[PDB]
DNA sequence: TTTTTTGATAACTTAATCTCA
DNA sequence: TGAGATTAAGTTAT
């Protein structure tokens, strides 16, 4: 790449060639600029396929300066959307290991960014710089995958327009909300059970620690 | 601020919440109103008094009733009723979102419940009272009260409105341009300020040209400032440089305009000149809130609607302005192929003109009231002031060398090579100018014309908004449907209705509480009559009804809180008895009882029955928006000054549009006003006066003087008051003898032929018909129009027909139109060379059978005359005018691998100019005399969009010349060389079905 | 989303699964809303699942909601809710499937269940006691053990000469045919329907421990079998004139004008029968006349009932009439619509 | 760094399907 | 050896 140098693999194959040409026009002017994750949570959820990780989580605000790349990986739980989410999950089942809660480390679960790289506490600024790479790097994942966890609720409503195929998908509220109305009601087992009705095991979000 | 007019209508999203009022006062100056938003909840006294908080804040709403609106099926007569609970539900507004256990009078989302709690027109001019009035801020006056601060409201007045009609041409070098690697060129506004000041500015960016030609332009008297503030207003060129030219846009649109107008502007300009300033400047526009404590920061947001069975950009400002775009308004009304800048003015800006003098290339013309109606020739003149380019005979594009605008008109002389004739069409069609070649060597006579062409475009989209009165648009849909004026152009009729039945309840005092599974049946049923024959050659007389629809809503009261029950069933042996009771229980004239389909498969029976009692939400609705719409389109008959236009022309459309959605309303399920019951009930009964209107006129002899109707004029329904004499005392000439067969009927109109072909007699005979029809044929609200003599009616389909139409001023000697309602001619699916062949066979066959022969066959051998010059000769490409070959195929969404599986459709490659999905669009698919059939839709895609194409090639022709041969074998009867049309090239019979 | 979704995902899930045994009809809705919500789910919009103790000769049925056959789509009524007196065996037992009752000769009778393990089905059983299929846990091991009711196998974990219709019930008439002294098991009309054997004939009927078995044909067979011998269903059934003594024998109430409705009013449960019924239903019933068949009569008819009563009915289309047993049903409709004035005048009255 | 979405159908048109092989 | 009946959907018009 000419910007900031790929080692493509056979799984994102049909994505890189015209992701390549789709971040040079931005890769000239906001590169030069700082921002919050570190230049390289761009293209290290490329390795390995993806034929296992059904269940894909999105998210829009990569974290303030001390970023991580993929969505809920920071290592001190500090983080009021980590531990919202730690809080719900402990209250659905009740496990007391607490280490660091973390939606990355599944067998079948991979977590993705919807915006690679934002900004020094500039949240949705960012909706010129990589809205034309993130309608193609999430085609790919459109292609093969069982359900989305999209949280930011009127954040994620402009997802059908990125939508080139139809999956199944959910749109659930981001912890900051207003009213703290997320651990009300989430219905995370949702997601447990659609696998089963596409004739896939359902997944216990206790695998790995 | 004393009197001052409302502009827009906005809230701050920030830490607490504001509903903001932005106006002008009489003078030029704007003044900012703020208060206090909160959420809204209508919860009962027992919901709400047993909470953690106690009321913040609580209004007298008063004793609400609330109905259950349900439908069950009923296989008896015992019907329970419909529960209705009287009790005294408080007005609550509380500054944060609280999930209430009641939860009633949802589906309103903020806005409305703001305007009818406290009251205000959202377009309006207030007098704001200084007692509760503070300055908040510099021009900010903040209150409290929302209520008594307009206490009194006062007829507008016309304020000195600021516009910016701003268009910017880029460098399209191949491809679309893009904010990253495409430079701005030539900015263009038309900037009018709150003077009455127009200046028009067509800003060069510097970073192109070279010292020469600035220091040319300079001498030619042209600036070249550098800085935002040494820039002089009243010029009309400047030279200025990249950042400067992006500083200066940020300073322009901070201001606080009252419109920001573009075409394809938020999609491409706005969000282009935005992006630009970011990326080069790295400064951004800071729309101060109008207390000056939000800082937005902005950002274009797009709005996804779709149906299951539309992306549209729009601006987050949060200042007052009302930031427009002219693309996707275009693209919302009426129904037209014209959906590009040039063809929209080609379709808007056309007159006649009178060659005066000749030329070796100058061929003068003249345009006024002489030559067309009225009103075109100014507005020719208008856009000539800044045009430069002008479409004659629909093909010939000649460069206005002069021009010259006296009093009234024009005196453009263009480049004709000395054409024939007198007369000309002159219009505004696109233009011979190559953007990516004049792009592509610039010099100072090609900065200057693209500048003159950019000022043109901005001028264009200011002429475009005039002639569409979108101002006046936005300013009716803001009174009509109490909405903010920025949002009048991005809502459904699901949401538009919401504001006035939302009032209507709360005039009403009703909430009609919807329990859940109401209904769940899939739909009603319908039907299609096919005409008598394919051939008439005489006078057609159609008669059309006002508005069916809402009209016959209106007649059967058909609201859910009246809907009774819907009686089935399932055999014969209990359908008599419970028909009976039905009859004997429910006398007619309070109850309507309409046999619609049944809804399950295992009933044969199925009467729905309607309280006609009280008034439901549907029936006043509907009727609000009828008394609207008819006292608002009388004003422009009454108006005189520009008002006629600018106030008083589109509240009468918007009322008309949202009548026109009562029904579709009435039958989406997940609507306000979502009524199976009733959404059945109108469909039948729309069919049974359809038919009641056929079987009246199928065989009316018109002997001596009076009309013999078809069959007994009774009421389809029930026992109503009109008498069943079906002959009339029409006042026709006495020597008249004319037989009516009733041939074809649509939803609301209704075809009669008539035995005579001069177009005066069938025009009096309809007039009379029409006069006579509303006195004894229909009833009640139903009345009916007479649209136009349609001779030379050729049922082309079951629908599909072609005719001559002859409206009821238009009289023997006047120049006729060929209006018809989809035939291949409104269609868009034909081509070029398709419609003019068509057209003369079927005018030729009008004379050839308006006498009668009913042997003549000599019209296939002069066909076959006329197609064999060219059919032959055209299989050279020749470069084929591919820019009517297509249709109103646009990117289409629903595929499983290629919409109407082709080769690359919708899939598709290079189409960066202007392709998206739904966007209408243009292009084409040594062997001549082609032989079989090979299923022609070879090349069928997506790709680049151009005007040209290549010539030297044989290629195949498509369903041009098979579809001209088969409707003119449907029109004649003999298959004698039917087989021998296609044998040897293609291969194949036709259907004549 | 929300609860109320998790909810509905959970028992579209648990409905998905038995649609075999159908529920069915609401399946396709809660796929639409599936593809709405989700832009798309996993799932798109009449036999025993495969699985496998004698078995109890007559006509199977099976039901594990809350009773259609592995046959075909046979779903038809049960004598006084016998399914929910009962209770729920499937919801408060769980393990055991797609539950069987075979009727025989108007007696229904529960043969083996296919579970877990067959212990528990067993002391089911034994608590909500019906009947028993055998105790396992043709001439051999089923042979030793004794019923009332023939029994040939589900697992262990000749020459005719006459026609001669047995009689069971009220206006119930089983088939039977004898052969060279006999009776060959064909209380199934429809195998008889589809397969007519001419008497004094040879015919392929194996016997394995007690008794043996295997438009224009149903004429033979109505001709053949008394004339007056029409198909009410699964068995024949004669005209049977009677008036208020059938009325009395289906409501189980005493032989009695106001006696009737003095008996109704005593009894509160035959009381609350008539007013929760349709009067064409409960006579429909009451006669026994086939569903399916009345149904293409009535809709074939030009009654001309007033005052809740008919007066005098008559046949329209003659294509109806090519079907014998509605040939047979119009020959006694005198006795149907008599004795619906009757149940009308007494509803009246009540 | 926070509330928000959309009218049902009835039918002519070209489409090869493919085999008589 | 040409004659037909849904698809596979769209495709324009009240
Ligand atoms: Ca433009
Ligand atoms: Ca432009
Ligand atoms: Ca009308």
């Amino acid at each position: 790449i000419s910007h900031a140098p790929i080692t493509y693999h056979d799984d994102w194959e049909p994505v890189m060639s015209q992701l390549v040409e789709f971040y040079n026009e931005v890769a000239s002017w906001l590169l030069r600029d700082e921002t919050s994750p570190i230049p390289d949570k761009f293209f290290i959820q490329l390795k390995q396929p993806l034929r296992n990780k059904r269940v894909c989580v999105c998210g829009i605000d990569p974290y303030p300066k001390d970023g991580t790349g993929v969505p809920f990986e920071s290592p001190n739980f500090t983080k009021k959307s980590i531990k919202e989410i730690a809080s719900s999950i402990s209250r659905l089942t009740g496990v007391i290991d607490y280490k660091g809660y973390n939606l990355n480390i599944i067998d079948g679960v991979i977590p993705w960014n919807y915006y690679l790289s934002c900004k020094l506490g500039e949240t949705k600024s960012h909706a010129i710089y990589w809205d034309k790479i993130s309608k193609l790097l999430l085609q790919h994942i459109t292609k093969h995958v069982s359900v989305l966890y999209c949280l930011g609720k009127t954040d994620f409503s402009n997802i059908r327009a990125k939508l080139e195929s139809p999956v199944t998908t959910i749109v659930g509220y981001h912890p900051a909300a207003r009213d703290h109305q997320f651990e009300k009601d989430r219905s995370f087992e949702i997601i447990n059970v659609l696998l089963e009705l596409d004739n896939k095991t359902p997944i216990n979000w206790a695998q790995g620690f | 601020g004393m009197d001052v007019r409302c502009i827009n209508w906005f809230e701050s999203h920030g830490e607490n919440r504001f509903l903001y009022l932005k106006s002008r006062c009489r003078n030029g100056e704007t003044v900012f109103i703020r208060f206090p938003h909160y959420f809204y909840y209508v919860v009962t006294d027992e919901i709400y008094q047993s909470l953690s908080p106690p009321p913040f804040n609580a209004r007298p709403m008063g004793k609400m009733r609330t109905i259950d609106i349900d439908e069950t099926i009923s296989y008896n007569l015992d019907i329970k009723d419909r529960k209705c609970s009287v009790a005294d539900m408080w007005l609550i507004e509380e500054p944060k979102k609280r999930s209430i256990q009641n939860a009633t009078m949802d589906e309103f989302f903020n806005i409305s419940w703001f305007y009818i709690s406290n009251g205000i027109s959202p377009d309006g001019c207030y007098s704001l009272d200084e007692q509760y009035l503070t300055k908040i801020n510099n021009g900010c006056y903040h209150c409290d009260d929302p209520r008594n601060c307009f206490a009194k409201e006062i007829p507008r007045f016309d304020i000195p409105r600021s516009y910016l009609f701003l268009d910017i041409e880029c460098h399209f070098d191949k491809k679309f341009p893009s904010v990253f690697i495409n430079p701005i060129s030539h900015t263009s506004y038309c900037y009018i300020d709150l003077s009455g000041k127009r200046l028009l500015f067509t800003l060069i960016n510097e970073e192109m040209l070279t010292e020469q030609e600035i220091q040319e332009a300079v001498d030619r008297g042209c600036l070249r400032i550098q800085s935002l503030m040494e820039m002089d207003y009243e010029r009309e060129l400047v030279l200025c440089s990249e950042i400067v030219l992006l500083r200066i846009a940020k300073q322009l649109l901070e201001l606080t305009f009252d419109y920001v107008v573009t075409f394809n502007g938020h999609n491409f300009d706005l969000r282009y000149i935005t992006n630009r300033l970011e990326l080069l400047t790295g400064e951004k526009i800071i729309f101060r809130s109008p207390d000056k404590k939000e800082a937005v920061h902005l950002c274009i947001y797009e709005r996804n609607q779709s149906s299951h069975k539309n992306t549209t950009f729009h601006v987050n400002n949060n200042n007052g302005t009302i930031f427009f775009d002219l693309y996707s308004f275009i693209q919302k009304s009426e129904k037209l192929d014209s959906y590009k800048l040039d063809s929209i003015s080609k379709n808007a800006f056309s007159c006649m003109g009178k060659v005066l003098n000749r030329g070796v290339r100058e061929m003068t013309f003249i345009g006024d009231d002489t030559t067309d109606a009225k009103g075109k020739a100014d507005t020719f003149a208008k856009v000539l002031t800044t045009g430069n380019y002008v479409t004659v005979d629909e093909d010939i594009i000649c460069k206005v060398i002069r021009k010259d605008i006296l009093e009234n008109g024009f005196k453009v002389v263009l480049s004709c090579p000395t054409l024939p004739n007198d007369i000309y069409k002159l219009s505004f069609g696109k233009d011979d100018i190559d953007l990516a070649q004049m792009y592509k060597d610039y010099n100072l006579n090609i900065a200057l014309d693209m500048a003159r062409y950019c000022i043109h475009d901005a001028c264009l989209c200011q002429y475009l908004w005039e002639y569409y009165g979108v101002e006046t648009k936005t300013d009716a849909g803001a009174a009509t449907y109490v909405l903010p004026q920025s949002m009048v152009f991005e809502y459904r009729a699901s949401t538009i209705i919401k504001g006035p039945l939302l009032k209507l309840l709360l005039e009403t005092k009703t909430i009609l509480v919807r329990s859940e599974t109401k209904q769940k049946f899939p739909y009603e049923g319908g039907k299609v009559f096919a005409p008598k024959q394919k051939m008439f050659s005489n006078n057609v007389l159609i008669f059309d009804y006002n508005s069916l629809y809402p009209n016959v809503c209106i007649f059967g009261n058909l609201s859910p809180e009246t809907l009774v029950g819907v009686v089935v069933s399932t055999n014969r042996l209990e359908e008599e008895i419970n028909n009976q009771l039905l009859l004997q229980k429910y006398p007619p004239p309070r109850y309507i009882t309409v046999h619609c389909e049944p809804r399950l498969p295992n009933l044969i029976s199925e009467i729905a029955i309607f309280d006609r009692s009280i008034e439901g939400t549907i029936p006043r609705l509907l009727r609000t928006f009828l008394a609207e719409r008819a006292r608002y389109k009388k004003m422009l008959k009454q108006a005189t000054s520009s008002t006629e236009k600018a106030i008083y022309d589109s509240m009468q459309y918007t009322y008309k549009i949202v009548a026109n959605s009562v029904y579709g309303l009435m039958g989406f399920r997940n609507s306000a006003l979502y009524s199976y019951a009733s959404a059945k009930s109108c469909t039948s009964i729309g069919r049974r006066m359809i038919l009641y209107l056929e079987s009246v006129l199928n065989g009316a002899e018109l002997s001596n003087g009076m009309l013999r109707f078809a069959n007994t004029l009774s009421n389809p329904f029930y026992m109503d008051d009109r008498d069943i004499n079906p002959i009339v005392k029409t006042s026709l000439p006495i020597d008249y003898r004319f037989r009516f067969r009733s041939v074809y009927g649509d939803t609301d109109s209704v075809f009669t032929e008539i035995d005579s072909q001069d177009v005066d007699k069938s025009i009096e005979i309809a007039k009379e018909l029409e006069r006579l029809i509303n006195s004894r044929v229909l009833f009640n609200n139903f009345k009916i129009e007479f649209e136009a003599v349609y001779k030379n009616l050729i049922m082309q389909s079951k629908k599909k027909y072609t005719t001559m139409k002859y409206s009821a001023s238009s009289n023997s000697k006047s120049v006729p139109e060929r209006i018809n309602k989809g035939t291949s001619e409104t269609r868009r699916d034909v081509s070029k060379f398709h419609k003019n062949m068509i057209k003369t066979y079927k005018t030729r066959l009008s004379e050839m059978l308006s006498e009668g022969r009913m042997n003549s066959n000599q019209v296939c051998i002069d066909i076959l005359r006329s197609l064999e010059t060219d059919l032959r000769s055209e299989f050279d490409s020749r470069s084929s005018p591919l820019e009517l070959f297509m249709l109103s195929r646009m990117h289409h969404s629903n595929y499983k691998s290629a919409d109407n599986p082709n080769m690359y459709l919708v899939t598709e490659k290079n189409n960066p100019e202007t392709i998206e999905l739904g966007e209408r669009y243009y292009f084409a698919y040594n062997v001549p005399w082609t032989k079989k059939l090979v299923n022609i839709k070879t090349y069928e895609t997506i790709i680049d969009r151009s005007f040209k194409l290549g010539s030297n090639q044989r290629i195949f022709y498509e369903v041009y010349f098979k579809r001209l041969t088969s409707e003119i074998v449907n029109l004649l009867d003999n298959k004698v060389l039917c087989i021998s049309f296609f044998q040897r090239m293609f291969g194949s019979r036709p259907t004549f079905y | 989303t929300s609860s109320a979704d998790l909810t509905n995902l959970k028992e579209l899930l648990s409905l998905y699964k038995s649609l075999r045994f159908s529920a069915i009809e609401k399946y396709n809705s809660l796929v639409e809303w599936g593809t709405s919500t989700y832009w798309k789910i996993g799932v798109q919009k009449t036999s025993i699942s495969d699985y496998y103790l004698p078995v109890y000769f007559g006509s199977v049925f099976i039901y594990s909601k809350g009773m259609v056959e592995l046959g075909s789509g046979n779903s038809f009524q049960i004598p006084d809710e016998i399914r929910s007196a009962c209770n729920k065996v499937l919801d408060s037992d769980n393990g055991i499937d797609f539950l069987r009752f075979v009727l025989l000769n108007n007696r229904w009778i529960m043969e083996d269940a296919i579970s877990q393990s067959p212990v528990n089905i067993f002391k089911l059983a034994s608590e909500y006691g019906l009947n028993i299929p055998n105790y396992l846990e043709y001439s051999i091991m089923e042979r030793s053990f004794d019923d009332t009711f023939p029994k040939i196998s589900i697992s262990y974990i000749m020459y005719i000469e006459s026609i001669k219709v047995d009689r069971i019930g009220d206006n119930i008439f089983i088939p039977s045919v004898i052969t060279k002294g006999k009776k060959i098991l064909v209380k199934d009309v429809d195998h008889l329907i589809r397969s007519k054997v001419r008497e004094h004939t040879f015919v392929k009927v194996k016997k394995k421990n007690t008794f043996s078995i295997l438009g224009e044909v149903i004429k033979r067979i109505i001709d053949t079998i008394g004339r007056d011998y029409y198909v009410n269903g699964k068995y024949f059934s004669k005209v049977g004139i009677a008036g208020l003594k059938q009325l009395t024998n289906k409501l189980d109430i005493n032989e009695c004008v106001d006696e009737l409705v003095d008996e109704i009013n005593k009894s509160g449960t035959v009381k609350r029968k008539i007013k929760n019924q349709s009067v064409f239903d409960l006579s429909r019933e009451c006669l026994g006349y086939p569903e399916a068949d009345f149904i293409t009569l009535v809709n074939n008819m030009r009654f001309k009932i007033e005052n809740c009563k008919v007066v005098n009915f008559n046949i329209e289309n003659t294509n109806c009439l090519n079907n014998p047993s509605i040939e047979t049903i119009y020959g006694n409709f005198n006795q149907f619509v008599s004795i619906f004035n009757t149940v009308t005048d007494v509803k009246k009255r009540l």
